């Protein structure tokens, strides 16, 4: 199927690798990005198991949360470093890193 | 491939936790280790954490809404007045989830599938907003209207709630009937459904050399199938007694949420419809009526939930002023004054929910409020002076800029019948106010103490609504972007 | 450096202070109450002293953004007109706080706290010099003088009493606010010093002109509409008298001042 | 206070106010639908993706395959 | 006062909104 | 009535808290959402006070 | 003068009080959400302001394109 | 002449689904079918303008509208059947 | 008796540990 | 109760009753004054803002009409209340109120007094 | 002709819908109308779309509101788009022109809808799954009463 990744608003900042890969951006999360996804999954954990303990669930309450922080704080951080990367946030490190490469 | 999704994790996440939440409830509820437990909080808890968690990828990615346009063309279409409505909607179904916690346990409210169903009519009103299509916009609607009828008939034992889930659907299957037959009207005389092609189709020949019959029928019918959504008279056919018979949490869902989603399609059907001034006249009666009939509805009403349903088709009709003058500064107003009407239903439902603990029916009952919770009252008073209009609230400056915009195009007489519908407002929204503290009752109904959660939003509304005049600028600023974006 | 944002400023921090203090400390209510009071007094008579009397133009001006686009904004500044009125609004109520020291165990904070938020808002009022809110804050004092009447009434009759002054104001008020919006569009500001300067036509005038008149007449009542305050005057706690005679029959003549005539 | 700085601020302000209303005035002049707003980039994209998607099955001319064989 | 400023005022006969407002279930 | 009482004031700690977790667990009802679950949940006989203490002797 | 920290904070421990005074709670009932709503309060009126300026600014970028899109109107 | 035949049996359905809503108001089940006759006037619309028009955007919509339709008519029969157990009557 | 025995309580605990440092560290390097 | 009237002991609003009082399925109605050792029966309706005289007893079944001051062991009629008396009743309430409140400060939602079990526990072992 | 007949069937069948008194023969008469409906699209061409009518209409949503009605009470109760073509087709038939290009490869309305449904409108129909969800869930939680 014919697509296009290109971006009504261009990017403000420099661009490499205007369309990347699932495995770069993954491989591309920075320390902010790994401090950001493990806040969302302790948050939703704490947050569900909390809430659990009145129906006497503490335990499955705690997966149910732990599921969507993980999956919310995965989307998040891949949000961040794609962008990143495709130059609509700032990308300070990417472009240093993948100048001298 | 994957990164031409970037346009709707915000979507995409409050889909799967949805699914996630309803695979949690059924698998737990229907459990013997635990002996089913009445896992309604623990659902809605996830849930709101949902939202927070969706309302977090929507803000933050906003250079990222753009992404993939050309791709996602003929689906939706998203930009700047999408963003700020979408995360006003989020905000306001957050809200309202943290204000239903309490019915949950003291009224034992046990069913999951509530949180679940509001979930749902969230991600259609989500993809309401984007929509660029009379397809895609038809489906939302058709999406949020389903949620809406199963959970206005959730109290299965009450008669008030099955009848309201009845004539709720009823009338929304009508209004979306008539909405369906404009689009199809439309869709024959055009040949198109894309807003942009039946933008660039209809700009050029307005009305100049003929009257198309079939177009302008068609404009026609989806106005009314609009008006009818939004309940502006005389397309207000059971909408008090859906209020009144539907649930007080629910209540308070409908009169806000689906007033957002659907306001905005109908900015981004004038930004194309506009086929000779034709919504203008009809917008122009409909903000008449609306506002005259609220105004002698409610004075003759000795419900709390009746009087607010009345209030808020007034309000309806005060915001179509805003519709009845195209302009930049008429969609300002009338998003302002959405904003401040949306924050103050939400003021006012949370002040009910908080009495409904002690079964508050009649206006009579919160009589000697001022000396039980001489606080709860003021907050409330303070409520019915915004809803009023009284210059030191926040309530005084979305009727004081929709009068100015209603002025700017020159209708003199909407602003006429705005003033003296004001007056009216102004009266029965101080009758109240006289009760609670002017009025000595020999019986008085004593109230428990509400949560943490309606303190916390009662207490945060309340000082925006006092306050909001010291600091309306980002207001102005982001209703101002909105309105531009419209267009470019 | 005294300016009008401290004399504004004190009696919010006296209404601030009062909202949180349990109401079985009535001695301590009573005496931050007429402390704050006289503080605000004090000042006003500090400013009366480093009044210049030779300038036309208004003096200790502040400016505080409302609109995005500066278009109106808070524009506070005292003339000759305007000075010796300040001072009377902030004399009165040290007095109105006197006369209730007796019952005030009866009223409680609430009574105090209203007539602090009333000094509040009457002292902006004398020091707008904007058109838009001089009607803010000309029409706000409805709330602490209606909860005023309602709440510490002597008889059954208050409830009829509020009703009549409360419709009365707002039907001037909005016949009113519909000028100032005509003026606001036209004009395209709502400063007093560029409405003084604006050659507004002929025919304008005339209508502009009765329906600041409408608003007026009824605070300063001249015969068809002086219905209300002897009703409002003896259905009214006795130093909630003094405010009406002492302060509120002066809105009328200060706004044909400051606004019609000019 | 100086009364030439006092002056001087009084002028400035009238000065400020009036560029500033004439600025605000031009401002709500401004007509809802801007000049030719279909002609911006943003409200043509089916210019840019029907040309891409110009070769799919279901939308080429019915002579388009009988001379793609050479 | 008592009489045509009160009649044609506010409560003399201006409260015929109570046989207005309560027509409105019509 | 005594018995009541008696039996009520020499209770543990580890009881009175289960009797509070059960008592605060059956405060209020939701008769439709057990008939939808096909339940009937019982009062369990820690809240039960003997037939000779009510006023006229309530089975029901 | 009065900044936004201060006015963030002031904001926070009044609608913590607000709070504890609508549940017929003492106003001081848990001291350390007290301390948390201040700093709330203050982080929420910082961002506020760093929001509302770039907000002004935005607008100021659409209006000029605006105006200079109507402005082509004469040619 | 077949498109005008075709609308306006199309129109007449309308106009009967209509009739039915309002004229049947003591009775739930006429206004449920009357509501269903209006959705298969509007996806009968759609049909023959897509067919006019040589468009494939009518027929998409028609299936589409058949999920809703059907959706519809399950949650109001659910209703109604909840609503005769409460009062005991239609 | 020096242990905590729920195991489930403890992962709560660790969680909320991980959560706070984490906000921390986010309000702190950016 | 005798009467026949439900027998639930119940007691309005701006209700003082006295030190020493025994109430027993009596109904007080709004704004009563109960003075000291004053002994209230099986259903017993004491009408609302009026005054009952400390030492009173009054037998079952005997009401109190309003507005009126009451005494004695077999309880009689002494007086009529003036509009100030009747007006006062309410403020002792208040009064009482704001002393109970100067009261409820003084305790803590917890006590600290687990901690002297734990040590005294700890003298013993466990 | 055919459409005539066709059409003035389904319209005496609505008219009894709206217009009976026992709604069993409303639910009765309520079918012939997607009965006729389906030979009126069959005229069209859209093969597919009436049997889908057949299958959906007259075969789900029917036999819902059949059984709904049966065992609960079995109670009582022109020129400005298109201008028409006048009858002129004794030369309008000659002039027909045939395009043999479009013919040599032709799809069936199943495999046309089928080429476009799933690919590059694939959104709306995750939306009508949505709400055949919203469906499934409101089903129960409206009507369920166990043991
Ligand atoms: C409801 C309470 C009512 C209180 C309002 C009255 C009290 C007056 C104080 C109002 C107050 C706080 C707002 C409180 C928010 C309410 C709390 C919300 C809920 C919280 C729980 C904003 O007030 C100022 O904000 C300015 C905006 O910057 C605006 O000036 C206009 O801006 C242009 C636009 O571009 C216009 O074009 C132009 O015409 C005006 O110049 C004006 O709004 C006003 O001057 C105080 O100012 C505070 O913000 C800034 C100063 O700017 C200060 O720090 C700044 O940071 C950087 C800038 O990001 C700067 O780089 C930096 O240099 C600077 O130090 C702060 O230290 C503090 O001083
Ligand atoms: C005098 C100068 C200082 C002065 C300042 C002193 C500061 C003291 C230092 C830190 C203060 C920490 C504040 C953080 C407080 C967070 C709220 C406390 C949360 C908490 O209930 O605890 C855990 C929960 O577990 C977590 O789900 C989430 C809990 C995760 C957070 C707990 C981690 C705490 C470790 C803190 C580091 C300590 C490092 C050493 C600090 C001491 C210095 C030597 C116990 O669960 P639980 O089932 O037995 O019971 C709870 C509890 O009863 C209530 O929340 C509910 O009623 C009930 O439903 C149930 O939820
Ligand atoms: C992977 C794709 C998504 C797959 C699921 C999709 C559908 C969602 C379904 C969610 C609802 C079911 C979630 C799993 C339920 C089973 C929970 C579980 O495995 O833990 C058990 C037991 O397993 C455990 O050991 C506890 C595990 C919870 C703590 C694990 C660490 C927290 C993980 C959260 C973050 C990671 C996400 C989960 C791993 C991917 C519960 O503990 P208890 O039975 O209460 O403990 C027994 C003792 N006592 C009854 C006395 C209390
Ligand atoms: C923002 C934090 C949100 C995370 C908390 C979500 C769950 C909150 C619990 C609400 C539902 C519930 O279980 O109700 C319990 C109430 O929940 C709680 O007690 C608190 C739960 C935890 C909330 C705060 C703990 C730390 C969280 C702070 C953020 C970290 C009932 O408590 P009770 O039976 O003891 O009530 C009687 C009372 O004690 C007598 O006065
Ligand atoms: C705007 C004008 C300016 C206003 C002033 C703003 C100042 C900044 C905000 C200051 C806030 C100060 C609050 C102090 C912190 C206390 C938080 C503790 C809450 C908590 O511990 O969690 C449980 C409840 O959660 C909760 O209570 C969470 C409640 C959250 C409600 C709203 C959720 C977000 C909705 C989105 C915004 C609202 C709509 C806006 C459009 C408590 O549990 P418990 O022990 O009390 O017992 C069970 C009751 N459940």
């Amino acid at each position: 199927m014919n697509t296009d990744i290109t971006a009504l608003e261009k990017a403000q900042y420099p661009v490499v690798d205007r369309n990347p890969a699932f495995t770069k951006v993954v491989g591309n999360f920075s320390t902010l990005d790994y401090l950001r996804f493990s806040t969302i999954t302790g948050i939703s954990v704490t947050v569900g198991y909390l809430s659990g303990i009145k129906p006497g669930i503490k335990g499955p309450s705690m997966v149910t949360g732990g599921l969507i922080g993980l999956m919310g704080g995965f989307m998040y951080a891949y949000q961040n470093s794609a962008g990143r990367l495709m130059g609509f946030f700032p990308n300070d490190g990417e472009v240093a890193s993948y100048q001298k490469r | 491939m994957f990164n031409l999704f970037l346009a709707v994790f915000p979507e995409i996440f409050i889909i799967n936790a949805t699914f996630i939440l309803l695979i949690h409830g059924v698998v737990f509820s229907t459990s013997k280790k635990y002996d089913y437990p009445p896992l309604a909080s623990n659902v809605g808890w996830l849930g709101l954490l949902s939202v927070l968690i969706t309302l977090l990828l929507l803000a933050a990615g906003a250079p990222l809404l753009t992404i993939a346009h050309l791709f996602w063309n003929n689906l939706f279409r998203r930009d700047n007045f999408t963003y700020f409505c979408q995360i006003f909607l989020l905000l306001s179904t957050a809200g309202t989830i943290s204000m239903c916690f309490d019915f949950f346990d003291q009224e034992r409210f046990d069913a999951f599938e509530f949180i679940v169903l509001i979930l749902l009519s969230t991600c259609g009103m989500l993809f309401m907003i984007s929509a660029y299509d009379l397809i895609a916009m038809y489906l939302a609607i058709e999406l949020q209207s389903l949620c809406f009828y199963v959970i206005a008939a959730s109290k299965r034992k009450s008669e008030f709630s099955t009848e309201a889930g009845l004539k709720y659907l009823i009338l929304g299957a009508f209004s979306s009937g008539i909405l369906l037959f404009g689009c199809s009207m439309i869709y024959g005389s055009t040949g198109a459904t894309h807003f942009d092609q039946l933008a660039k189709i209809l700009t050029g020949y307005e009305i100049t050399g003929a009257r198309s019959s079939g177009i302008f029928m068609g404009i026609l019918f989806i106005a009314v199938g609009f008006l009818f959504k939004i309940t502006a008279v005389p397309f207000h056919m059971w909408a008090p007694d859906i209020y009144e018979g539907s649930p007080t949490p629910v209540t308070a869902f409908l009169s806000i949420a689906p007033k957002i989603s659907i306001f905005a399609n109908i900015l981004r059907v004038f930004i194309y419809g506009s086929y000779g001034a034709t919504l203008q006249q009809i917008f122009f009666f409909c903000s008449i009526a609306s506002m005259i009939l609220g105004a002698l509805a409610a004075m003759a009403q000795t419900k709390v939930k009746r009087l607010l349903a009345y209030s808020s088709i007034g309000h309806v009709g005060y915001i179509c002023i805003g519709f009845s003058c195209g302009t930049i500064e008429g969609i300002q107003s009338l998003l302002i004054g959405i904003f401040i009407y949306a924050l103050m239903t939400m003021d006012a439902f949370a002040i009910v929910l908080a009495l409904r603990q002690t079964r508050v029916k009649y206006i009579a009952d919160l009589g000697a409020l001022a000396k039980t919770n001489p606080i709860l009252a003021i907050t409330f008073s303070i409520t019915m002076f915004s809803y009023a209009g009284i210059p030191p609230l926040a309530g005084f400056c979305s009727k004081f800029y929709l009068f100015f915009a209603a002025l700017g195009c020159g209708a003199y007489f909407l602003a006429l019948v705005g003033v003296v519908t004001s007056v009216i407002g102004c009266f029965y929204y101080i009758r109240l106010v006289k009760r609670m503290f002017f009025d000595t009752p020999r019986t008085w109904i004593l109230y428990e103490p509400m949560d943490r959660n309606k303190s916390l939003l009662l207490a945060m509304t309340s000082f925006f609504i006092t306050l909001f005049l010291l600091y309306p600028s980002p207001l102005f600023s982001v209703t101002h972007q909105m309105a531009l974006s419209l267009y470019l | 450096y005294f300016n009008l944002s401290g004399l504004i400023l004190c009696p919010v921090l006296g209404s601030i202070i009062l909202l949180f203090i349990p109401n079985s400390r009535i001695r301590l209510i009573r005496l931050i109450g007429l402390c704050a009071s006289l503080i605000t007094f004090l000042y006003s008579l500090v400013l009366w002293i480093q009044f210049d009397s030779s300038t036309a133009k208004f003096q200790f001006v502040e400016s505080l953004r409302w609109l995005p686009y500066e278009n109106i904004n808070f524009y506070l500044g005292i003339d000759g007109i305007s000075l010796f009125f300040v001072i009377l609004t902030t004399f009165l109520i040290p007095i109105c706080i006197l006369v209730g020291w007796s019952g005030m165990r009866s009223y409680g904070k609430e009574y105090i706290i209203a007539f602090l938020i009333c000094e509040f808002l009457m002292i902006a009022v004398f020091c707008m010099l904007d058109l838009l809110l001089f009607y803010v804050f000309f029409e706000s004092v409805l709330i602490p003088m209606f909860i005023i009447i309602g709440v510490w009434g002597s008889r059954q009759r208050k409830i009829k009493a509020a009703y009549q002054f409360f419709l009365y104001t707002l039907l001037g008020s909005l016949f009113m606010l519909l000028a100032i919006l005509l003026i606001l569009f036209q004009t395209g500001t709502t400063d007093l010093q560029i409405l003084l300067t604006t050659e507004f036509s002929e025919r304008r005038q005339i209508f502009l002109w009765i329906a600041f008149f409408a608003s007026f007449a009824v605070k300063v009542p001249m015969v068809p509409v002086h219905i209300w305050l002897p009703e409002a005057h003896v259905e009214a706690p006795t130093a909630g008298s003094v405010i009406l005679a002492g302060i509120l029959l002066k809105f009328g003549t200060y706004g044909f001042l400051r606004f019609s005539i000019p | 206070e100086n009364p030439e700085e006092r002056d001087r601020k009084a002028r400035e302000h009238i000065y400020e106010m009036h560029e500033r209303c004439k600025k605000i005035k031009e401002m709500w002049a401004l007509p809802i639908r801007p000049y030719g707003f279909w002609t911006f980039e943003r409200h043509n994209a089916q210019l840019r993706w029907d040309p891409q998607i110009s070769q799919v099955a279901g939308r080429r001319d019915p002579y388009d395959d009988l001379l793609e064989d050479n | 006062d008592k009489g045509a400023i009160e009649i044609l005022g506010p409560y003399g006969i201006s409260y015929t909104f109570r046989r207005l407002a309560e027509r409105i279930s019509q | 009535l005594a018995q009541i009482h008696a039996s009520e004031n020499s209770k543990s700690f580890e009881q009175i808290e289960v009797e509070r977790a059960l008592r605060k667990k059956y405060a209020r009802k939701d008769e439709d959402y057990d008939s939808m679950l096909g339940i009937t949940r019982e009062t369990p006989p820690e809240l039960i006070l003997p037939d000779n203490v009510l006023p006229g002797g309530k089975p029901v | 003068p009065i900044s936004a920290t201060m006015v963030g904070a002031l904001l926070g421990l009044g609608t913590q009080m607000y709070s504890n005074a609508l549940r017929k709670l003492p106003y001081m009932r848990h001291p350390w959400e007290h301390v948390v709503g201040m700093g709330l309060g203050a982080v929420f009126a910082n961002q506020l302001v760093k929001w509302d300026v770039k907000l002004k600014e935005d607008l100021d970028v659409m209006l000029a394109k605006a105006r200079a899109a109507n402005e082509r109107r004469y040619f | 002449m077949d498109l005008i035949k075709y609308f306006t049996f199309s129109m007449i359905i309308f106009i009967l689904g209509i009739w039915g809503i309002l004229l049947n108001r003591r009775n739930i089940l006429i206004m449920l079918m009357s509501i269903e006759l209006m959705l298969l006037a509007v996806n009968l619309n759609f049909l023959v303008f897509s067919v006019s028009l040589d468009d494939m955007m009518g027929q998409v919509f028609a299936l589409l509208v058949l999920t809703v339709a059907a959706a519809e008519s399950a949650i109001g029969l659910a209703i109604f059947v909840i609503t005769f157990r409460v009062r005991g009557t239609i | 008796p020096k242990v905590s025995e729920d195991k489930n309580r403890n992962y709560a605990v660790v969680a909320g540990v991980v959560a706070i440092v984490g906000s921390i560290g986010w309000y702190l390097k950016a | 109760s005798p009467t026949g009237l439900p027998a639930q002991t119940l007691i309005d609003r701006y209700v003082t009753v006295g030190a020493y009082s025994l109430l027993r399925s009596c109904t007080i109605e709004p704004e009563c004054i109960i003075g000291q050792h004053s002994i209230l029966m099986e259903g017993s309706l004491v009408e609302t803002r009026s005054i009952l005289e400390a030492g009173s007893v009054l037998p079952p079944g005997r009401r109190i009409p309003s507005g009126e001051l009451w005494g004695g062991n077999p309880a009689r009629f002494i007086r009529t209340l003036t509009n100030e008396e009747t007006l006062e009743i309410p403020k002792l309430a208040v009064a009482i109120n704001h002393l109970s409140g100067d009261y409820f400060s003084e305790f803590l939602p917890y006590s600290t007094i687990y901690l002297e079990v734990e040590k005294f526990k700890k003298s013993l072992g466990i | 002709m055919i459409l005539s007949v066709l059409s003035s069937l389904a319209l005496v069948s609505g008219l009894m819908v709206v217009r009976a008194k026992n709604p069993v023969h409303s639910v009765l008469f309520f079918i012939l109308v997607f009965c006729d409906t389906s030979g009126l699209l069959l005229l069209l061409g859209l093969d597919f779309f009436a049997m889908i009518f057949l299958v959906v209409y007259i075969g789900a949503i029917a036999v819902l509101f059949l059984f709904v009605v049966m065992m609960f009470h079995i109670q009582i109760a022109l020129d400005n788009e298109s201008i028409p073509l006048l009858p002129t087709q004794r030369n309008t038939t000659s002039l027909r022109y045939t395009v043999y290009a479009g013919k040599v490869r032709s799809w069936t309305n199943l495999e046309t809808l089928g080429n476009l449904l799933y690919t590059y409108y694939f959104v709306w129909f995750l939306v009508s799954s949505l709400i055949l969800l919203v469906a499934m869930i409101g089903a129960i939680v409206l009507t369920m009463h166990r043991t």
